[PDB]
């Protein structure tokens, strides 16, 4: 387990204003990971209820559970990329080999694409003050840069999984 | 991807109010700020699975 | 830790009334413990925002955190009461002396009463499937007797702290 | 008596009638899929949840 504090923490943020907003952006993902995942997987099914009919992608609690698990796994690798400003860990430990594993399992790519897309939208919403039930406890201001960046990581995931 | 469900769990701490848990000083600094990262297995949650199965068609959060 | 299955669970379901509905009820509380507590303590605050103004009962994360903890403790003792059809544990290990301690700290009885009544309303709403963001995944039927029983357990809490 | 130890009975309900089993979780005799766990545990402070309630308490949620 790694701990980043003091000067270690400040080489993480590198520049004053944006670095604070980054830490706030990463906090908003992990502090809401559960509902992000639940709402994104719910939206997937919402738009394609056939995913939950017999032998659909998330029919039975096991499959639904595995999907919610995977969505959080992915969300968390994305949070780590946004903490560190690079996608390398996400690529080598999360995406590398992942599409082929889904292929053998029979996980439908389209569903993944929409879970990822909703997960993206939800995270950007929190970062741009568009979240309606829960606001982040940050100083008001504009985080449009960190929204673009984290969108990039999600788009990386989409490009490999859709 | 090692098929072991492990993912980087990032925890952000903001204890600038001064309230401290004994024994939780693990890095250097006097900010109140700390980020912790560990690789942990993300598990299956049959309860949340059941809930999404029932409740997916209820728009929440004003989404 | 006790684990109760097979023949012991068939026995449990005979020294308690409506075994299967009862377990569904217990599950409905414990599965939603965090949002029940969050929504109940939020409602005590938004009805009396002075509780979270300086030196109010839940100003600062520490006081707010101790409150959320307490509400969850209480809720779990009620959950255990509904599991066994019996409030002896709740009385002995939660209620006895709790007013004495809160009166010394002056945790105001009015904010407690309101947090307690919202938890009860929330729990009763789940058990009757009057909850709106989430319904229970149970066979449809009449759970009014158990809703009233658990309300009774919350009422022992209210009475003890009043 | 209330022991001032933050300890509460943590009850967990299990309905595994679909047959899905997690490794090492069979702690008792039976094959109807049902189980209940009960253990006393301390309930901890959650700085994150406290910070959230402090910012958002004025938002009505869940269709309440
Ligand atoms: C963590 C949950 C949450 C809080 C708390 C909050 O304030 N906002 C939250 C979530 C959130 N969701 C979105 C966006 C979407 N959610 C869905 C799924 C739901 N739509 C459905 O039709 C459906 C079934 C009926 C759902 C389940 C969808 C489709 C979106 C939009 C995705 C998109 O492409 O834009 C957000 C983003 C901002 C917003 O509120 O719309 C957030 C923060
Ligand atoms: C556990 C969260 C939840 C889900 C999920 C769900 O589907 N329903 C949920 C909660 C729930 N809450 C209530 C009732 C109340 N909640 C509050 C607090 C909020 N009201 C506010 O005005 C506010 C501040 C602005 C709050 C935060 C209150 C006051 C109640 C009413 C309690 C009473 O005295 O009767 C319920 C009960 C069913 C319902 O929808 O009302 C539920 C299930
Ligand atoms: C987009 C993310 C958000 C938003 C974020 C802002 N944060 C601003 C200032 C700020 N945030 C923190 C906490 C942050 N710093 C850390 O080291 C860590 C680690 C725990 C965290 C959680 C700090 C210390 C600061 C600077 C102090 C302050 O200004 O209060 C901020 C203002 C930027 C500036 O001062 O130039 C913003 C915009 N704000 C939003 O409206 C969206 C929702
Ligand atoms: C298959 C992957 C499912 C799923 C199963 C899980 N169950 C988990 C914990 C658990 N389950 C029981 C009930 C079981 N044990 C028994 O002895 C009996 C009958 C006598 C039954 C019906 C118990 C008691 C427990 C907790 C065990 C303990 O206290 O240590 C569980 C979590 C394991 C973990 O998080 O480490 C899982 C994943 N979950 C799913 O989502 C699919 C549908
Ligand atoms: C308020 C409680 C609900 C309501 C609940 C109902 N459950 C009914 C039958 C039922 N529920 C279960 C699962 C339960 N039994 C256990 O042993 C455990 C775990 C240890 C649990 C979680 C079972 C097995 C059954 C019987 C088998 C089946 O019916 O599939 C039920 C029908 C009447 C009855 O059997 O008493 C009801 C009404 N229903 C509602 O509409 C509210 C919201
Ligand atoms: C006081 C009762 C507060 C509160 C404090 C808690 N912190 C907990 C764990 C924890 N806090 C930190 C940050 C601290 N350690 C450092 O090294 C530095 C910077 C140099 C900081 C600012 C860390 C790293 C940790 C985890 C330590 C570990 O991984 O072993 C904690 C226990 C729960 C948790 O792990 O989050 C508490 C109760 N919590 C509250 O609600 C009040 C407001
Ligand atoms: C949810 C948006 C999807 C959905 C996802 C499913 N994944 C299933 C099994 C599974 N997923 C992985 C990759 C996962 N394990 C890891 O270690 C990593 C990265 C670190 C992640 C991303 C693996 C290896 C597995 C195999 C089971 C395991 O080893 O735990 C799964 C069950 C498939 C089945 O056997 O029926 C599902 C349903 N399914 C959907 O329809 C949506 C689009
Ligand atoms: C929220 C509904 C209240 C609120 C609650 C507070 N309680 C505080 C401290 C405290 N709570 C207890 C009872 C608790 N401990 C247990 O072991 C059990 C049951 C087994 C329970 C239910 C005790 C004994 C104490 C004193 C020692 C401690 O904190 O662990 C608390 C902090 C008060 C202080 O700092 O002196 C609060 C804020 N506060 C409110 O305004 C609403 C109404």
């Amino acid at each position: 387990a790694a701990y980043v504090g003091g000067a270690d923490l400040q080489a993480l943020k590198k520049f004053v204003s944006e670095g604070n907003k980054r830490m706030d952006s990463v906090n908003a993902i992990v502090s809401n990971a559960s509902c992000i995942v639940s709402d994104s997987v719910s939206g997937m099914v919402c738009e394609n209820p056939s995913l939950i009919a017999p032998n659909g992608g998330v029919y039975t609690n096991r499959k639904m559970a595995a999907c919610l698990r995977d969505a959080e796994i992915i969300l968390r690798y994305v949070s780590y990329s946004l903490l560190s400003g690079d996608s390398s860990v996400l690529e080598d430990r999360c995406l590398n080999g992942l599409k082929e594993t889904y292929a053998s399992l029979g996980v439908p790519a389209a569903g993944n694409a929409r879970t990822i897309s909703i997960m993206k939208a939800t995270v950007i919403g929190f970062i741009t003050n568009n979240s309606q039930q829960k606001k982040l406890s940050t100083p008001a201001g504009d985080c449009s840069a960190l929204a673009s960046e984290v969108g990039g990581y999600f788009d990386k995931v989409s490009s490999a999984l859709a | 991807m090692k098929k072991d469900s492990k993912a980087p769990c990032v925890e952000v701490f903001d204890e600038r109010d001064g309230c401290k848990a004994a024994g939780t000083q693990k890095a250097s600094g006097d900010d109140g700020f700390c980020v912790k990262v560990s690789m942990k297995a993300i598990g299956f949650n049959a309860a949340e699975a059941a809930s999404v199965t029932k409740n997916y068609g209820i728009k929440r959060f004003g989404a």
